[PDB]
Parts: C-alpha cells; structure tokens; sequence
C-alpha cells in the first residue's frame, strides 16, 4: 500500500557507501547481545565457540519518514541497501552468520531515523588459556569487536545498561567449565590505520573438577 | 563409520524443448557452459546424498548441447557422497547393497517423466571400477513413481551390490587371534610343576585377545549387534579362558593326585585342537 | 464469522437426513469444518472433519460409514448426511470451524434432529 | 501456449513488493508448516547434536498472487520463490544447517489460483540435543527441534501445523540412519517465547530416543566381568605359588585400569559419574579386594 | 483415541469466590486443550484456545493452566452469568471432548 | 596433490586490435567476457582455483588475436597404486586433462613447446 | 605432518590512484567496503598458500579508504594456511625457517 511508497522514498537519493553524518560527527552505535550457548572450550586449540544474537542500533537522519506507522519491520531483503556498520570480532578464528532457511537478519527503522539491525552469529573466539594449575584453573576470556575501517573519529560504540543477557546457562555445552559471570569493557586501541574503539565482553569460566578427578587422579 | 559412499559420475540428461529449435544451420550447436543459466533444466536431485558438488575447475564442469530439432543434452560432473545403510551382521563376510535414487523435486509425474536412455547401456563404466576392499558384483537400474503428501514424483534408482573381500581381514584380524590361541595351547606341553611359565602363557594370551578385540571393534562404528568377527574373537577368548582354567584345575588337584593331573594334561593336548578345529570349521561353513 | 445451520428435522427411523451449514464471512477452503453431536444433557462428541480444499474427510471410528461429510465451495456450505439412522441418535448437531490453536472458535446453532414414528 | 502463462506471471510480479508480508495492515499472516523426515541422521553423542534430513513445507495465503487462467495450480520453478515474500523461518537450536543445491536448488513453489502458496525445501538440520548422561548407557533422550520466525513478532506472523498436530511431523519408514539409538516417536507443541525485541511464536518437536545397550554390554561389561572372574581364580591356587597369584593380581588390576580408561574415552568429557562408571568402579574395587 | 477426564462432575458454588476445574488427558496433548462455555439452549462458545490463552471478548477472570496431561481452568470473581457447562477438549489428535461440569449457584 | 600454473593459448580472430601497444595485459575479470576453453582434469577429485586476494588469473591479448590465459590452481588428482612391492614400489601418477563438451572435431589440444619441455 | 602453518594477518596495501583525487573536502573518506568492487586493486597473491579466506562477519572484513591526494588504502583480514616444508633431520632440536611470499 503506502509502505511501499515510504520504502521507495527512503531509497531515492540514498548512498549506502557513506556513513550517517559522514562529515559532521562520529556515528554512535549501541550494541547488545544475547548469548544462546557458550560451546565447548577446547584447550588444545585455545579457542571456544559462542552463539549470539548481535544487535546494533544507530541513528540515520536519511531513513527518516513521516507517516501514521511508527516503525517499519523488515526482513533481510533491505539490509544490503542502507548503510550497515562493519563490526568485526577481533579475536575470532572463524565466525559465520546463519542462512537457513532465510538469512537470519532483522531490520527495524523507527520514525525518527533510528535503525535497529540484528543478526545471528556463531563465533569461534580465541583465548590463550594459561594452562597452569590444571585442572584447578580458572579462566576469564573475552570476545572483542570493533569497526574495521572506521576509526574512533567516525564510529564510536557504546554498551547499553542491560546489554549482555545470557540465556539459561543449563543447556550449554560447558562440560568441564562452569559459567560464573561476565563483564563488559570499552577501550581504544592503536593500529596502523588509526585509533579504534574496541568493545569487549569477558566471560568467566571456572573448571569443575570431575572428569580429571576420575580419569587420572 | 559414516554409512556412506562417494561416487564421481558424468550425469547426463536429455530432453526435448520445442522453443530451442532452429532450422537455419545444419550443425549440432555446442554452446558455452554458461548459457545453461538461461535455459530450463529439470530439477533433478539425489534423495540420499549428503554432500555433493559440480566440479568447478577450470570452469564449471557442465556441457550444454542443442540439436536442430530442439533436443537438448545437458551433462554435469558430480561427486555425491550418498548414504549407504549397511547390515553388518556378517561383517566382514557381507554383501552390501546401497543405491542412488534420482528424483525430480518440483515436478510431479504429470509434469515430467524419467527414463534411462538405452535402459541397459545407460550406466557405463561399472566393470572398470576397481575398489580397494569391495568388488562390484551386480548393478541394476529401476524406474518407479514414489508418492509423497504433495504428489507422485518419478524416480530412477541405480543399485550396486558390493561383496567385501576377505583377504585383508584374514591377514589382519583372523590370523593373529588364531596364532595366539595356538600359543596358548603350548601351556599343555610344559610340565604341570611349572607355576610361573603356564600362568604367564594364559595371562598374556587373555590380555592380548581382549586388546585385539576392543581395537578391532573400535575401528568399526558402535553397532549394537554381534558381528561375525566379534563371534570369532569371542570364541577364541573362550578357548583361551578355558585353557587358563584348565591349568588352574590341574594346579588345584596336583598336590592331591598328580596322576589325574597328567591324565588331564594329555586329554587337553588331545582335545583342545580337536574342539578348536571343529568350531573353526562350523564357523567358516555357517558364514561362507 | 457467521455459521448458519439448517432447521430442525423430524425423520422416520431408517431414513437419511442431510444437514447443511452455510459459512458467511470467510472461505471454507482456508479452515477445516468439524461436525459435533450432543445428546440431551451429555458431553460433546466428534463426528468427523473435512478439509474443503482437497476433500479429505476423517470420521470418528464409531461414526465411520454411518455419516458422510461433503462440501460445496461455490456456496461455502458443508453437508453432513446420516446414511442409516436408528432411534438413538436424536441429538443436536453443531457445525464448527477450527480456530487459531486448533480450537473450534466459531460454532453453528444446532439442528436438533428427531427420530420417531 | 506459453505466452498466456508468461503474461500471467508478469501480471503477478508487476507491482509486487517482496519486502512486505501479505496483509501488512489488517491481517496477521498465518504460516501453516509441516515436516517430512526423510531420514533421521546419526545422533552424535560427542557433540550432543543430531542430524535430520527434512522436507520442510510451508503454506501461507497471499492475496496479491491471485490469477485466472486455464490452469488452477501454477507449479512454478524454484527461482520464482525469490521474487515473492517467503517467511524467514529459522531453527532456534540448529547449529549448521545446509540447503541442498544438487542439481538445482531443492525448492518448490505451487501458486494456487486463489493465492494459497506452497513452498517446500529440502534441508539437513544439525540441531542441538542436550543430554543428561546420568543413566549411560541405559538412557533415553528427547531431542528437540524448535523453529520460529526471525524479525516477525507474534502480532505479524503466527505459525500453525497444517494437519492435526499429531500427524504433522511424519517420519519415513526406511528413513532411520540411527545405528546406536532407537527412535520411539515424535511429539509436537506450540508456544510463545518472550525476548528483548518482541514476542515470537515457537514450534517445538521432540524426537524421543532410546539407546541400544548391546555395544556397551559387549565391550565394557563382559570384559569387566571376565576380568573379575579371572581375578577371582587366583583364590583356588595354592599358597605356595606366590609368583602366579602375584601375576594374576597385578595383571587384572592393570586390565581394569586400562578398561576404565578405554570406557571413559567414548563419552563426552562430562563432570559426573554415569552408570557404567559405577559398574567399572565396583569391578575395580573387587580386583583390589 | 485420547480421552479427557474432566472433574468434578457437577459443582455448586456461591458468587464471588474462586473456582477451579480440572481436565486430565490420557495420552500427551501438548498445549492443545481448549475450554468452551455452553450456556443452556445455546451453542458452545470458545473461552480458552490453547492452554492459557483467553479468546477475544472473554473477561479476565478466566485463566488456563497447561501441562502435558493435566490442565486447569480457574475462574476468579465469579459473576451471576457464569452458570453454564464447561467442556474441555483436546486437539493434539482428532478432537475428543470431556464430559463437562454443570456449574451451579447456591 | 599438485599445484600448477596452467597456461593456455588459442587464436581468436574476433579480438584483433591495432593500437599504441602490442599486447594487452588485461585484468582477470575481462577473461569472463570472452570465450575461454573449458579444460577439466579427467582424474581430478577436488581442485581449487585460487582467488586470493583477487582471482589468480592472467589474460594477455596479442595484437594479432592470439590469447594467453594463465591460471594458478591446486589439483587433487587420483593415482591408483599397486602395492605388491611395498615399501619398495615405484608409481607413475597420471594427470589427464582434456576438454568438456568439445569433441575432437571442435577443440584439439597441443603442447606449446616440445612435448619433453612442456611440463 | 602437513608441513604448513596458519597465520591470520591484517594485510594492507597503499597505492596512488591519480583518478581518485579530490580537493573540495579536507577529510580522508572511508567508504563502505562494497566500493572496492568498483575501484582497481592490485592482483596480489601468496605463492605458498593452500587455503585462504577473507573473514566475512559481520560484513566482508575489508577497508577501502581514500585520501585527498589520490592515495588509496586497501586492507583485508586474511587467514592463510601457508605451506612450508620442514627439515626434521634434527628433530626436536631443530630450527625451522619458513616464510610467506607475496607476488603480483
Ligand atoms: C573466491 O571465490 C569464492 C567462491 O566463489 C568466493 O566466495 C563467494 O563469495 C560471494 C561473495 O562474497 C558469495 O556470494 C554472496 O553470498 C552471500 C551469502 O553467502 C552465504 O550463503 C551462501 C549461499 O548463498 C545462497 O544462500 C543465500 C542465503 O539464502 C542466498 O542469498 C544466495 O543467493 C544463495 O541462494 C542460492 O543458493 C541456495 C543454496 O545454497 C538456494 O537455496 C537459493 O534458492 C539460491 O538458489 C554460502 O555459500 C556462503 O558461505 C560462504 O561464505 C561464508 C561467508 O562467511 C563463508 O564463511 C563460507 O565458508 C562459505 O565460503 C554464505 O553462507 C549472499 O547474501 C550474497 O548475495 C547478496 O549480495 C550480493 C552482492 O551484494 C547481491 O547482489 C545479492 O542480490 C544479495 O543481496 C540481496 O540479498 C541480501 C540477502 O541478505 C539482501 O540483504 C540484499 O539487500 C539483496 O536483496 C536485494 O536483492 C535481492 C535479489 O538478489 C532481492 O530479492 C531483494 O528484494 C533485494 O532487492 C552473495 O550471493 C558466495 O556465496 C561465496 N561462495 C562460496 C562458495 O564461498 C570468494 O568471495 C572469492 N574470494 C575473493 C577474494 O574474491
Ligand atoms: C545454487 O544453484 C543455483 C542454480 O544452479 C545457483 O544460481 C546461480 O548463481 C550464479 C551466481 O550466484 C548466477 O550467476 C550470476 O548471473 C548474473 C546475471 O543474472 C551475473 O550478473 C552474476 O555475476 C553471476 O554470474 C546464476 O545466474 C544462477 N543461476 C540460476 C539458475 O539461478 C546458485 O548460485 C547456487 N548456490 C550455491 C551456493 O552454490
Ligand atoms: C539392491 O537393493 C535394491 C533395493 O531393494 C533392489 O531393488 C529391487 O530390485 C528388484 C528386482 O530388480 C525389484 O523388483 C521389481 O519389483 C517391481 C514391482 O512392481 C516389478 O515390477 C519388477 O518386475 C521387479 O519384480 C524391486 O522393486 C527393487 N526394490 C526397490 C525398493 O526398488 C535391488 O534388486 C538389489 N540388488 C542390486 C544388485 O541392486
Ligand atoms: C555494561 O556496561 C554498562 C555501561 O558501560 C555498565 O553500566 C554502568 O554501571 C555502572 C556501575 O554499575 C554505573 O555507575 C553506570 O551508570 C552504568 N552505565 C550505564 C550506561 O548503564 C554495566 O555495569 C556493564 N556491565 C557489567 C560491568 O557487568
Ligand atoms: C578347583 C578348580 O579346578 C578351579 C580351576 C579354575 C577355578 C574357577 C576359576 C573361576 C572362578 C570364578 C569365581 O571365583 C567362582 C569360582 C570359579 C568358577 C573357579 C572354581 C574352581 C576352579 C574350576
Ligand atoms: C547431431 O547428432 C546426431 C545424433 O548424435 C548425429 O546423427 C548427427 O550427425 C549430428 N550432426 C552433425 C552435423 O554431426
Ligand atoms: C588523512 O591521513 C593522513 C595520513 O597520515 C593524515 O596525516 C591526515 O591527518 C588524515 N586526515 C585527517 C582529516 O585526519
């Protein structure tokens, strides 16, 4: 009906290569997560699998419409036509989105230009476990993400109050370990390209003594 | 262990499209393999495949070939890892039979018709297949119309019959157990006064047998029934255990009456090889 | 949205009665159509359902052969025909459509059949 | 002819927006799903996952795809399904699902003349089956398969089974790649999960399993028992033969050790004691008594 | 055939008190138990579709509670027009209803 | 496994050009708009055509129409072995490659240098 | 056993394209990584790699940043399984020396 007219007017004269406020101020992006399951923490490879619902929300004064409907709810058919921040996880050995049955993405454009972009990810993050005190060892190893091409002067990330919210913590594949908590952190790192805003989520794992207690001791 | 088998084939289909009919040039056109993305090609899929791909080096390995009357030929070079559910109750003396079901996905039987071209020379190159373990005994081509809740779809089936060769297993798992039993039999020619020697024999034999058995059973999957090789190993283990318990029976009544001990040792020397040969013969006659 | 059944029937024992259920407000090809009987002062009982898009009809095992359910897509009607009836099925017959979670949200009004002489 | 049908298709897609669900303003889309399990794949006990090959069928009502021609049902190609709106059903617990592309995309689309669509896919879902291995190897599991919508809350897209919920998930007769377990029956259910974004409809399907105790018997219990008997024989030997009884004891104790080690390697690295662990502990205690 | 044992057979209760009805299914029925309210000389009206989901137009004093086999219908402040039969019917398989409970006032 | 620089060269008269340069060392994306032979390895299992970072290919159009088309590719070919002399055996692992869909009447292959000095 | 090693790097290249030169604005433009399909980028390849891939989450991990003087800055996040044969004649008291070769 008229939603087609709105969507056509939003993409008329729209350049998805220029971040919102390209030459005014940095783009503030609020990031939230939802940890479905923290996969097996195999010490041999110093890696661990995690499955999350990464949500990013920012303001885009170009996707600003004025109609009776307050929010536009869309699937992944309009994700490749607007600007989308290039958030990548800096300590991921291999990570990939989900595509069955349809690309697992969500796009919600509010009335004042506020965009919400949500996707499902399975990240094989890396953390060098200091295997001393084994098996009486405790680890707290992170998941770091940041923009790739946009330095601190262009894209600034910022956690929400209630950003990271774990699931049930019972049907996870944490066999030898045990989830005890998490904490979010924001810093600024220096790279050959520029200064980047690096966000981190630290998960605290405590190795329960059972498998090794009955296998070797 | 995965109950599958990988086969590489040149899968060719031939239909008649009246819209691709030309009467200007008299030659059978052969176009680039990229024009197949602009024609209609049947939605053929293998029902029991798990991981397959068209080889893409140096290009996408496909052939499109028109004819002046509309006939279209369309070949691919596929590598399907089809599923092969095996009945291992006779392993390794078993004959397997697993197929390759070729069915059309979207089009019911009132929209498409599958048929082998030649009906006996359709599938070639089977008598040149050299497998390292199995050996193709027979192959059959079938044509059915399966029924799903969305219609009745045509189906072709290509079925092999693989008979497993027994040379490798006779070399690897039967001979070591047989010779370990022969070694266990040595404990009877030693005098019954030797208490360490005979024990050594029976215990080394037992441990060796159990080790071999577990290792061989691991090389295969967690199958819940008793295979033939498992039956042979269990029989060998029973023979070993009986030898050890006959040495123990001799050592029990040795001090009381050594005459009966010597008689039992002779009886064992005579009747362990006989019973083992009888069991071995009935085994190799029940399965072969 | 509005299911209109037929009127009351006074049928002799041993005959066949064909009750009609006209659905106004929707198309019967979208949902199923259940037929329920209720004897006086007793619980509801299922007779059978029909999928008007195909014609697949399922019946209660104790009503198989005795009753048959047909449809008419042009007038959006469901017909229930009792082939051979005794003097015991003097119940009230309701016509219902399946709802959201497979419930029967919209019922008819009931054609109280009567078998006597 | 085929130009009448090309014209019908071009009239269907002329003025169609595949970014808008059918009935965006005054309706909640009703997706009638269905599953046909062609083969229940092998339940990987190490990863606590399981594979299942399905014919995932969906069917909604699109009023923007009504036509009137010689045919009633347009059995179209799988490439038309990318120009219309199709629900984005994702599996809530699937790990790495693949959609088959041999030789063409294994999809289907039948547009009925009144708009009723039908869209089936051929999937190989590798879902997660959390297991409580406290009765190993005498345990029974209920492996779930939850699928719902992404980006469409409950006020927009509601899912529903297409037949009686007891007859929706069908398993083929010969479709059992289970060599270790034993499929007992399916069990479907429909609920609503809250979230930070909205309320979503979630359809659940549990496949009840039951492990077969043959392989574990043969390879752990028998060897364990036979080892206990072989250890117990050392009593009927006379007291003068110390070398022999010593060999018996040591060898049996170390055979029990290696059996415990080999029996624990098959299972996931779990942090409680299974039933087999208790049996092996008691046999170990017996050889040490 | 799944059978639904509905309890009690007939209860009598005064106005303004909490009341509860139970419906135990024989086999498994996930959440496909519906509660219908049939007033005398009228057609049954759906109250609770699925377990614990009020139908459009039903007062908030009706609440469902679901499980695999046991289901409960609780009415809160009971008014004077809630004097009717209350049938519970599963739909996980071919629909089978319960016997119903004749609610009464005293 | 083997890792090769597969060079091919044919003559296309439709690509004659006269300009300031003799040869045109064009990108690897221009080679997707002209005709290129569909060579495949008759006994390959799973070969990859490296495209790191950009597609590893090369196309040189000489001024008289002669094309040069070079690829970098890893071929995982088959090599049936007779192991009766193991571990004192010697093998001859083949690498057969020809055309797909073009018979001998249409496309014939040849070695560019002397057959001894080609591979 | 495979005689190879795996390394993850932030491969970055910098050239000067006189066609992508501007002077009306003073800032260094950082375009979306989808414009790298419309510019010219050098055909750099690693000779001794076996399996390589640019990471693609949440987008294709590459940067393409222009400068007002024409300088183009093109970065990738690669994970190369470079192949390097080892000499184990002094195992395990040995020193391996193996490299990564970058060629046009
Ligand atoms: C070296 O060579 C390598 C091999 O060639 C090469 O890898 C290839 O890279 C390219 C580009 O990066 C990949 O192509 C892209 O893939 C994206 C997603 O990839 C995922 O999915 C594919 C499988 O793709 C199928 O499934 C998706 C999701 O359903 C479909 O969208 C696809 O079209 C495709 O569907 C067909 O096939 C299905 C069967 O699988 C059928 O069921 C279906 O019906 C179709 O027939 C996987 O293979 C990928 O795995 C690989 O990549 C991951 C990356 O992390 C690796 O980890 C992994 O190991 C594998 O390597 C992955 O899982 C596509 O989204 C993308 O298409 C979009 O982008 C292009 C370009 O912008 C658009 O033109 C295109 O239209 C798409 O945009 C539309 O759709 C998106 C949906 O998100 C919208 O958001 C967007 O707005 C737009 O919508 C608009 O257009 C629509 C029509 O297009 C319209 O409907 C809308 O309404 C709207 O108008 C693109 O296809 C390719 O997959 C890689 N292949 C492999 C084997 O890896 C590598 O890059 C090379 N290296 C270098 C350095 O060059
Ligand atoms: C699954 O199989 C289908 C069909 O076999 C594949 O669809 C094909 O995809 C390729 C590339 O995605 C298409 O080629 C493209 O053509 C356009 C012109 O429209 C061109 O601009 C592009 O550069 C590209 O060359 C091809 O047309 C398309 N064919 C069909 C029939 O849809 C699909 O890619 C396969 N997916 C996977 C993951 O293997
Ligand atoms: C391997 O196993 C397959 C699967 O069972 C065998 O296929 C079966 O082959 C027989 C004989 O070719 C078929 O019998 C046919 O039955 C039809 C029924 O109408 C009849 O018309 C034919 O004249 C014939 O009697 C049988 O249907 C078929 N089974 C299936 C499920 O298709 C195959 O024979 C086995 N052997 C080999 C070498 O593959
Ligand atoms: C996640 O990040 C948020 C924001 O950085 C943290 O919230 C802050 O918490 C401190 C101490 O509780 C308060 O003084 C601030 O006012 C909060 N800020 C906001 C914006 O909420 C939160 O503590 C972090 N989560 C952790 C550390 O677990
Ligand atoms: C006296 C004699 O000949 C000895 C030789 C071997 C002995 C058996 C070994 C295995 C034992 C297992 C359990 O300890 C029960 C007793 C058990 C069967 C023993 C009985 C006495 C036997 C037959
Ligand atoms: C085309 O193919 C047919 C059948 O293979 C053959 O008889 C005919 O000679 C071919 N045409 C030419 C020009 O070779
Ligand atoms: C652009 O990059 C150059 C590189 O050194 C730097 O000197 C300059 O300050 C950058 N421009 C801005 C506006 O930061």
């Amino acid at each position: 009906g008229d939603v087609t007219v709105i969507l056509n007017n939003l993409l008329e004269g729209y350049d998805n290569k220029l971040r919102p406020d390209i030459g005014v101020k940095p783009t503030l992006i609020h990031t939230d997560m939802y940890v479905n399951s923290i996969g097996p923490v195999n010490a041999i490879n110093m890696e661990y699998t995690i499955d999350i619902f990464f949500a990013q929300t920012w303001y885009d004064r170009r996707l600003k419409f004025n109609s009776t409907i307050k929010v536009l709810r869309l699937n992944s058919n309009m994700v490749g036509k607007i600007w989308i921040p290039d958030t990548f996880f800096r300590n991921s050995k291999k990570a990939d989105a989900h595509w069955i049955t349809t690309p697992n993405r969500m796009l919600r454009i509010w009335n004042d230009g506020r965009v919400l972009y949500t996707l499902r990810l399975t990240i094989d993050a890396e953390c060098q476990l200091q295997l001393h005190n084994f098996p009486m060892d405790e680890h707290s190893c992170p998941l770091e993400f940041s923009s790739y091409g946009y330095p601190r002067e262009e894209i600034v990330y910022q956690w929400k109050r209630s950003s990271v919210e774990v699931g049930d913590t019972r049907s996870w594949r944490l066999y030898q370990f045990s989830f005890v908590g998490l904490r979010n952190t924001t810093e600024v790192v220096k790279t050959t390209s520029g200064d980047y805003v690096v966000m981190s989520v630290y998960f605290d794992l405590s190795r329960r003594m059972g498998y090794f207690t009955i296998q070797t001791y | 262990v995965n109950m599958d088998y990988t086969l590489t084939m040149y899968f060719q289909q031939a239909w008649r499209d009246k819209r691709l009919s030309y009467n200007v040039i008299p030659l059978n056109l052969t176009l680039d393999n990229r024009v197949a993305d602009q024609l209609w090609v049947p939605d053929t899929y293998f029902l029991n495949d798990k991981k397959s791909f068209v080889h893409g080096v140096t290009v996408k390995n496909r052939m499109i070939r028109l004819h002046p009357d509309g006939t279209v030929l369309y070949g691919l070079r596929i590598t399907t890892t089809a599923a092969c559910m095996m009945d291992l109750r006779r392993y390794p003396l078993d004959e397997q039979n697993c197929t390759l079901e070729i069915e059309s996905y979207g089009y019911t039987t009132d929209d498409i018709e599958f048929y082998w071209r030649g009906d006996d020379n359709a599938v070639t190159g089977v008598t040149k297949i050299e497998l390292p373990q199995f050996s193709i005994v027979d192959y059959k081509l079938i044509t059915k119309k399966v029924v799903f809740s969305t219609g009745s779809y045509p189906r072709l089936s290509l079925s092999f019959k693989l008979k497993r060769n027994i040379g490798y297993f006779i070399l690897q798992t039967y001979m070591p157990s047989i010779l370990i039993t022969i070694l266990s039999w040595v404990s009877f020619w030693i005098n019954y006064d030797a208490s360490a020697a005979r024990v050594a024999l029976g215990i080394t034999t037992v441990l060796t047998m159990t080790t071999i058995n577990t290792h061989l059973r691991e090389t295969l999957p967690k199958i819940p029934y008793v295979k033939a090789i498992d039956m042979y190993l269990m029989g060998c283990f029973v023979f070993v255990f009986m030898a050890l318990l006959e040495y123990a029976l001799v050592n029990y009544i040795f001090f009381s009456q050594p005459a009966r001990a010597a008689a039992i040792d002779r009886w064992s020397r005579i009747f362990f090889p006989v019973v083992f040969s009888f069991f071995n013969i009935v085994y190799w006659l029940y399965y072969v | 949205v509005q299911l209109q059944q037929s009127g009351a029937e006074l049928v002799k024992p041993g005959a066949s009665v064909k009750l009609s259920c006209t659905a106004s407000g929707f198309n019967i090809k979208d949902t199923y159509m259940y037929w329920v009987k209720q004897r006086p002062e007793q619980g509801l009982e299922w007779i059978g359902r029909i999928d008007p898009a195909n014609g697949d009809t399922k019946y209660d095992p104790k009503f198989q052969g005795k009753a048959t359910i047909t449809t008419d897509t042009f007038s959006n009607t469901a017909y229930l025909q009792l082939s051979s009836l005794t003097s015991e099925d003097t119940a009230v017959y309701y016509c219902a459509r399946k709802g959201l979670r497979w419930a029967m949200d919209y019922w008819g009004q009931g054609t109280s059949v009567t078998v006597s002489t | 002819n085929t130009t009448v049908f090309t014209r019908i298709l071009d009239r269907l897609l002329d003025g169609y927006d595949n970014r808008l669900r059918p009935g965006l303003g005054e309706r909640v889309t009703e997706v009638k799903t269905d599953i046909f399990v062609t083969s229940f794949g092998p339940v990987s006990d190490h990863d606590m996952e399981y594979t299942i090959d399905v014919f995932f069928r969906q069917s909604w009502k699109d009023e923007r795809l009504k036509f009137k021609g010689p045919m009633t049902v347009l059995r179209l190609n799988n490439l038309m399904a990318s120009k219309i709106w199709t629900p984005d059903t994702f599996f809530h617990n699937g790990k790495k699902s693949v959609a088959h592309n041999m030789t063409m995309p294994n999809k289907l689309l039948r547009i009925t003349e009144d708009g009723t669509l039908l869209y089936t896919m051929r999937l190989t879902v590798r879902a997660e089956c959390p297991m409580h291995l406290e009765d190993f190897p005498m345990d029974a599991h209920a492996c779930p398969l939850k699928f719902g919508s992404y980006a469409y809350t409950r006020a927009e897209v509601v899912y529903e089974w297409t037949r009686e919920p007891a007859r929706s998930v069908v398993v083929a007769e010969d479709g059992s790649r289970l060599n270790q377990y034993d499929l007992l029956g399916q069990t479907v259910d429909s609920g609503i999960v809250q979230s930070s974004t909205g309320e979503y409809v979630v359809m659940t399907t549990h496949f009840h399993l039951k492990r077969k105790i043959g392989y574990f018997v043969i390879q752990t219990y028998l060897p364990c028992i036979m080892t206990v008997i072989l250890s117990q024989v050392s009593f009927w030997l006379n007291r003068e033969s110390v070398p022999a009884r010593t060999v018996f004891g040591v060898t049996t104790v170390l055979t029990m050790t290696t059996l415990s080690i080999s029996a624990r390697n098959s299972l996931p690295k779990v942090a409680y004691a299974t039933a087999m662990d208790w049996f092996i502990a008691v046999c170990y205690a017996f050889v040490f008594s | 055939n799944i059978v639904m044992t509905q309890s009690p057979k007939s209860m009598s209760m005064s106005v303004g008190e909490r009341v509860t009805l139970s419906c135990k299914a024989s086999e498994y029925v996930g959440t496909y138990v519906s509660w219908y309210q049939q007033k005398p000389e009228q057609s049954p009206k759906l109250l609770i579709y699925g377990a614990s989901n009020r139908y459009t137009g039903v007062p908030d004093r009706f609440t469902g509670s679901g499980s695999a086999t046991d289901f409960t219908l609780t009415i809160g402040s009971v008014q004077a027009e809630d004097l009717a039969d209350y049938h519970c019917g599963q739909s996980y398989s071919y629909p089978t209803f319960g016997a119903g409970t004749k609610l009464e006032l005293k």
